[PDB]
């Protein structure tokens, strides 16, 4: 089953309180889920539609359709490559070539040790820079495929 | 408002939005997203017009009409080649990902998207490329679900949700991979969910009672029936293929139903096709069971008849007025008792005295939805009455429809009504003896024994009017629950007090009226509801006769030695023993019937009645509208040894060989003709339909579409010989495809609706005066009385508050939609949808008697010990026990009574 | 500033009482336009609304609202400190005041510069990005995004 947690509830209706209607908690709800657990599993849909007062056909329907909600199990770490127009023009492709050598896994899967998920993603913000990446919180700019295994060795 | 429409001037109204305004018009804009009861969202454009800014404009741009006002002066084209080519590329955009189902989809033949495809005139696929593709879920017992051919048109989630106010149903995902359906597998929870079938444009949600025995729309034989399954009367096209009952369509009402029906309505049905139901008369000789023919039978039956000193007749609401009428003059005014209980009988008899003498207007259901503020005494009416719950959930989002209005938005613009409402709603106060559905938007719920509901209408009474009789013994916190109900009802501009003979309360309906006399008198525009509890309720009480208990004890006394029970089981009436030990005492027990019911045990004859499918007749639903139900199919067409008669014809025809030893099986208009020269109160009766004689330009009314298939093989197995059609003399429709279903014809009465291009639910759109609005020349179906010039005067019978007495456990009534109505509880897909038997319990109750949630403890009743399992209720109030009312084994009777040595079994 | 008095409850004294929040997305496109913008931030599906309503009139919750970019709000305060005639005279062109330009993707200088309205596109390719880089010619250019 699924509890919520007493950290994860209070972040929630403290974020409840940003508000003049509790469903705008929602999307944060998930992420405050997602970043304690890595993902939202499915118990937390019904947990999080319980403490907001909405049904959970709702808040599952904001987790489905928001892409950086994952109700997917992921890894320890999510590798995010921009694959948009401008780091197309700066080469993503020989950086996710890189990437689908060293970690032996097609984008939107997982590695065989849960230690990373590779993910496509639209523009980072930062296609002076490019080509982009951004794992779990850090994004990492002027990519080169010889760059990217010393890039994966500090994120155990 | 006036519009030009490629060229050609046109009168419409202004406040609508241009495809509802060019649909009325009976111009073609197809449509997938627009509903007429949901309003326009703009989503699957579809409807794209061409407007330009004047007449001498040749450019234009192409707008959606669902989303364009209708105002005065407008230039637009539907045949403008960029809007029909746009139109075109709309449904091959839809077409790119749809699965090549219309062989194995039950939609085929009923499929607006169909319909549209062919309308737009694609026909030529030049997409090459892969369909996205869908797992599916299950949905419960009733809707089936096909996320293959869904087009991403929200209609489903926009009605369940925003219409419905159903929560476990949703849209997920995003881009192309938007999914509709529950966020996991399990029954959907909606009362109303199975109106999925019919708002869903494509085969993604369907019938799934239908789909077991499939058949499609064109092979069906439809009538306009009435729906048996509780006092509502909604309208609805029973739909048989092969002598068995298919399906239940809508059949719009524009003054009851419109588009909706309730679950129990829709898939309730099952009853008819059961096995066991009686086909023949069967005489009980001895121990032999001997099958007669209709002659026969009824010169047996009047010779033992014409023997017997005394006759006695119990009728039944679940039987039309023809019907009680004909066991009344079968059996004498004197000799007539009404099949339910004393109690039930003065309970539905106050109902009816406050409707047509309490001087308050009485709405139809579609008028409750535009009321200001509800309060709702004692009826659970999502378990009752549940269309007008779904009624109630609109006359709650008035409050957004009138915020909505002050800003200049267009009635039709629902998403920004919705967006300026936000959770702003109109005033709803329920009691109840414990939680109902509608504590999701009641501004206040009351859980508290129905003496303690009585005492607060009897309070919310006084505080509107002083002359109304005060109630002693508020508590600090209901007096101000009940200043915060009287300040929301006065300050409505139409208030409506809703009440009903389920709460087993006579001071309930008493506080209600009182309530609704209050309002009277202070000058607001104040409506009284009345639920009743089964199909022809208020036509039994319009009747009038004696109750239960007194024709059983004319039964025991001996007084009376032959007894005639039409369609009434007397069991949900009555003790099982004390009916058993009657009917067994009596030499002569006849039941006219046609569900195969308990005491046929004991009958010495039972004949073989007609259900609603089999047979025509007048009920009177719970606002008093008398309304004729139409004989859907000939039982007799398949299975020639079939004689299953209606209910007064049968009684006609014994009533004849009683007196003139002839048998005479008489026309309904004669009964109907009968009905009100005897009974001056029925005199409605008459012209709720025309007669058998009525004709649309010298042709009758078609029963079947006119692509109706199979006529020289469907009985060909039986013989190769095709019978004579099925010749109808009891009303104006034919069982035959040789009559009119023209959506421009002079009539009241449709059997289904189809128009040229139109094979879906929305050709209702061709049979409409305006869409959305009422039938083209007025719907069916007549009101019995006026609301009177003088009311009554106040109640001022006062209960006293409810006290928990040491070993009587007092009976909490709990209604069901899917278990209370017996002939619906008999349907086989039922029996999964139904809750298990229980038995409600406080915490403190329980703990008291020592037991959990789950363990079986055991009650008498009448000298029945039974054994039901404990389930804790958080809101009963202690001192009573929730009982499942109207299940196998609890009648109904039941609500309001008490209960000794009830202990853990 | 809220600890300095900026934000808050009566603000320079004046009695404005203003609470700034900050809402952080969970990563769809869809989520910039106002519309869709307001229905993220309601808690719901980043589906746009149809205008008219605009959210001037009812947005958020229903409420009057006024969606804006950052570069907008950023521009507002120096109209506010140096004045209408500093902005109008930045330029000599029918849009007023300084936009963010910049040029990317294999040009020699790809970045961002605050250039007034009126500046040529190959002003801003040559002078500021330094053309393109050696070896590559130049075949085609977007002006404003990926939607242009
Ligand atoms: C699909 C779509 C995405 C958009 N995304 C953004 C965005 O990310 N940021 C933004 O400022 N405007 C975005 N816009 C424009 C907004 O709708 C709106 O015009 C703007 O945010 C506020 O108006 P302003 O430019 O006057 O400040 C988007 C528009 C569309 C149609
Ligand atoms: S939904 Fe309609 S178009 Fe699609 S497969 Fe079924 S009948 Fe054919
Ligand atoms: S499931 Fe049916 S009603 Fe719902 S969006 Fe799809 S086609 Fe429309
Ligand atoms: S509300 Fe009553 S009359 Fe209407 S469909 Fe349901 S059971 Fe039938
Ligand atoms: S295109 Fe990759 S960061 Fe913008
Ligand atoms: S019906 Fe108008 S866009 Fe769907
Ligand atoms: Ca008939």
């Amino acid at each position: 089953a699924f509890e919520l947690s007493a950290a994860e509830r209070e972040a929630i209706e403290h974020e409840m309180h940003h508000y003049e209607d509790p469903r705008a908690a929602s999307i944060e709800a998930l992420k405050i889920v997602q970043k304690q657990r890595g993902w939202v599993p499915d118990g937390a849909i019904h947990a999080i539609a319980d403490v907001l007062g909405i049904p959970a056909s709702d808040v599952e329907g904001v987790a489905t359709f928001y892409s950086q909600i994952f109700r997917q199990p992921v890894g320890r770490h999510v590798i995010r490559y921009c694959d948009s127009v401008v780091c197309h023009i700066n080469g993503y492709q020989g950086i996710q070539a890189a990437l689908e050598k060293k970690l032996n896994i097609k984008p939107g899967q997982t590695t065989f040790d849960g230690r990373f998920t590779l993910l496509p993603t639209c523009c980072l913000g930062n296609c002076d820079k490019g080509p982009n990446m951004m794992i779990d919180e850090d994004t990492h700019a002027h990519l080169t495929p010889e760059a990217i295994p010393e890039l994966l060795e500090r994120y155990k | 408002a006036t519009i030009h429409v490629d060229g050609k001037e046109y009168e419409v109204n202004g406040a609508d939005n241009l495809l509802e305004a060019c649909l009325s018009l009976g111009l073609d804009i197809p449509y997938f997203c627009w509903h007429p009861a949901l309003g326009s969202v703009g989503a699957c454009r579809q409807c794209a017009v061409k407007q330009y800014q004047n007449a001498e404009d040749t450019r234009g741009r192409l707008v959606m009409s669902c989303m364009t006002p209708a105002s005065d002066g407008t230039f637009i084209s539907i045949d403008d080649e960029e809007a029909k080519q746009f139109r075109e590329s709309v449904v091959e955009w839809l077409m790119t990902n749809h699965p090549h189902d219309c062989p194995v989809c039950e939609e085929g033949g009923n499929c607006h998207l169909q319909d549209m495809t062919v309308m737009t005139g694609h026909s030529f696929r030049r997409y090459r490329f892969t369909k996205r593709t869908h797992r599916n879920q299950d949905l419960g017992p009733f809707i089936s679900h096909e996320m293959n051919r869904c087009i991403a048109c929200y209609r489903c989630v926009r009605y369940y949700k925003d219409y419905a106010d159903g929560t476990d149903l949703g849209v997920y995902g995003a881009h192309d991979n938007v999914y509709f359906g529950r966020p996991e597998d399990g029954t959907l929870e909606s009362e109303f969910s199975g109106n999925l079938v019919e708002i869903c444009p494509t085969g993604v949600f369907t019938d799934k009672t239908h789909s077991e025995r499939y058949n499609r729309k064109w092979d069906m034989q439809f009538a306009p029936s009435i729906c048996q399954q509780c006092s509502i009367g909604c309208n609805i096209s029973p739909g048989e293929r092969y002598g068995e009952l298919r399906r239940i369509e809508n059949r719009y009402n524009g003054t009851v139903n419109h588009y909706f029906l309730c679950d129990r309505g829709r898939f309730g049905y099952g009853y008819v096709n059961l096995k066991d139901r009686p086909r023949q008369p069967v005489q009980r000789r001895g121990d032999d069971f001997i099958t007669l023919n209709a002659e026969q039978a009824m010169q047996g039956a009047a010779d033992i008849l014409r023997q017997s000193k005394k006759v006695i007749g119990i009728g039944s609401p679940r039987a039309s007025v023809e019907s009680n009428f004909a066991l009344r003059e079968l059996v004498g005014e004197e000799n007539f008792y009404t099949g339910i209980a004393h109690g039930e009988q003065e309970r539905l008899q106050l109902a009816l005295k406050v409707l047509r003498e309490g001087g308050i207007y009485t709405p139809a259901l579609r008028e409750i939805e535009s009321y200001d503020a509800v309060l709702v005494l004692g009826e659970d009416v999502t378990q009752t009455g549940a269309r007008v719950a779904l009624a109630v959930r609109q006359a709650v989002k008035g409050k957004a429809r009138e915020m909505a209005a002050a800003q200049k938005v267009a009635d039709w613009q629902i998403a920004a009504i919705l967006n300026i409402g936000q959770r702003a709603k109109h005033p709803l106060f329920v009691t109840n003896v414990d939680d109902t559905r509608l504590d999701d938007i009641a501004a206040w719920t009351y859980r508290a024994p129905v003496e303690d509901q009585a005492r607060l209408g009897f309070a919310i009474a006084h505080a509107l009017d002083n002359s109304a009789p005060a109630v002693d013994g508020i508590e600090p916190e209901l007096q101000s629950k009940i200043d915060v109900i009287v300040q929301a009802l006065a300050g409505a501009k139409k208030p409506l007090i809703i009440s009903g003979t389920n709460a087993g309360s006579l001071e309930v309906i008493q506080a209600a009226a009182n309530v609704a006399k209050a309002l009277k008198g202070r000058g607001a525009d104040v409506g009284i509801t009345m639920i009743a509890r089964s199909v022809n309720s208020m036509g039994l009480g319009i009747m009038g006769g004696g109750s239960l208990e007194e024709a059983l004890t004319e039964l025991e006394t001996g007084r009376a030695d032959a007894v005639v029970v039409l369609e009434n089981d007397l069991h949900r009436h009555a003790s099982a023993i004390r009916v058993n030990a009657a009917l067994a005492k009596a030499p002569l027990v006849m039941v006219v019937d046609h569900q195969r019911t308990a005491i046929m045990e004991n009958a010495h004859l039972v004949l073989s009645a007609a259900s609603f499918a089999e047979s025509d007749g007048t009920v009177i639903n719970n606002e008093g509208r008398a309304q004729r139900f139409f004989q859907v199919y000939d039982p007799a067409y398949y299975d020639s040894k079939t004689v299953m008669l209606e209910s007064w014809r049968w009684l006609h025809s014994l009533h004849s060989t009683l007196l003139s030893r002839e048998v005479d099986w008489t026309q309904l208009d004669h009964v109907i003709d009968a009905v009100v020269a005897k009974i001056p109160e029925l005199a409605g009766i008459k012209d709720a339909a025309p007669d058998a004689t009525f004709r649309i330009r010298g042709q009758k009314l078609a029963r079947e579409p006119h692509r109706y298939s199979g006529r020289t093989a469907m009985r060909a197995n039986i013989s190769v010989h095709e019978p004579r059609q099925p010749q109808d003399i009891d009303t104006m429709f034919t069982f035959s495809m040789e009559g009119n279903n023209q959506p421009t014809a002079h009539r009241s009465q449709v059997p289904f609706a189809w128009a040229p291009g139109w094979n879906s639910p929305q050709a209702w759109n061709k049979f409409q005066d305006e869409v959305g609005g009422k039938l083209r020349f007025g719907d069916p179906g007549v009101r019995l009385f006026e609301t009177s010039e003088n009311g009554l005067d106040y109640f001022t019978s006062v209960p006293a508050r409810f006290q928990p007495q040491d070993g009587k456990w007092r009976i909490a009534p709990y209604y069901h939609l899917f278990g209370s109505d017996e002939l619906s509880q008999r349907a086989p897909v039922f029996q999964s949808r139904m809750p298990q038997p229980y038995i409600k319990l406080n915490p403190a109750d329980a703990a008291k008697l020592g037991v959990n949630a789950g363990t079986r403890v055991s009650f008498s009743y009448d000298g029945n010990t039974v054994t039901l399992p404990v389930e804790i209720a958080e809101g009963l109030t202690a001192g009573q026990v929730g009982l499942p009312m109207g299940m196998s084994g609890i009648a109904p009777v039941l609500a309001g009574a008490h209960l000794e040595d009830l202990k853990e079994a | 500033a809220t600890e300095a008095g900026l934000l808050g409850k009566n603000i320079m004294g004046t009695g404005f009482d203003f609470e700034l929040f900050v809402h952080t997305g969970a990563g769809r496109y869809i989520c910039g336009e106002e519309t869709a913008l307001i229905n993220s931030l309601e808690g719901r599906r980043a589906n746009p609304r149809s205008k008219p309503p605009f959210p001037a009139t009812s947005g958020a919750w229903g409420k009057p609202t006024c969606v804006n970019n950052v570069e907008t709000l950023c521009n507002v305060p120096a109209i506010l400190a140096n004045g209408v005639e500093w902005y109008q005279n930045i330029s000599k062109s029918k849009d007023a005041g300084t936009k963010l330009m910049g040029f990317s993707g294999r040009v020699k200088n790809p970045g961002l510069w605050e250039l007034p309205f009126g500046t040529t596109a190959r002003e801003i390719l040559e002078d500021y990005a330094g053309g393109m880089r050696d070896g590559l010619k130049f075949k085609a250019w977007q002006p404003g995004g990926a939607g242009t």
